[PDB]
């Protein structure tokens, strides 16, 4: 499963804290990035692993 | 690094190397400002670069 | 020849829909519309850049 | 002549506007205004000093 979301809101939630974020909002949702290559994701200075 | 190159100088290899330039302009230039703010790996970082 | 190329197949959905008991797991994001009648129209995925 | 002069061009917008599904990210900041209709009219940036 690739990293997808619904709007930019859950993306910039998941970029804020990668541990305690929402995978499922009210109708919205965001599927986390699990892969053989665990990619670096940069959004400004917020950058997760 | 000939990993990227010597495969055939197409549109595609250079159109990926441009994003490689964009990614390496942030994490590997002005290394001394990193190393004066990095952790205990001071000397090995400068030796790596 | 040790610089092989693996070809992984990623996938992601778009435009799904939650079942009617809708919940949330983050006390930060509150969308500014009626959240019950909400469904995504799109998907925002991240690139290699 | 090692005192070279890199001229990194910066850029920043002013006057941009969110799309109509509006939302929040951090819920510990409030404004005394009707939150739905508001516009970023000025931009604050940070100088060298």
């Amino acid at each position: 499963p690739a990293l997808s979301a619904s709007s930019r809101a859950l993306i910039d939630e998941f970029m804020s804290v990668k541990q305690t974020h929402a995978p499922i909002h009210y109708g919205h949702y965001i599927i986390e990035e699990v892969a053989p290559v665990r990619r670096i994701l940069k959004f400004g200075n917020k950058v997760v692993f | 690094d000939p990993t990227f190159t010597e495969r055939g100088f197409s549109k595609t290899v250079k159109s990926d190397l441009i994003a490689m330039f964009k990614r390496h302009l942030l994490e590997h230039s002005f290394f001394l400002d990193r190393a004066e703010n990095m952790g205990s790996g001071f000397s090995q970082y400068v030796r790596s670069r | 020849p040790l610089n092989r190329r693996m070809q992984y197949s990623y996938y992601f959905p778009v435009g799904l829909f939650m079942p009617n008991p809708k919940y949330t797991t983050s006390a930060a994001i509150k969308m500014l519309d009626n959240p019950t009648q909400q469904l995504p129209v799109e998907a925002w995925i991240v690139n290699k850049n």
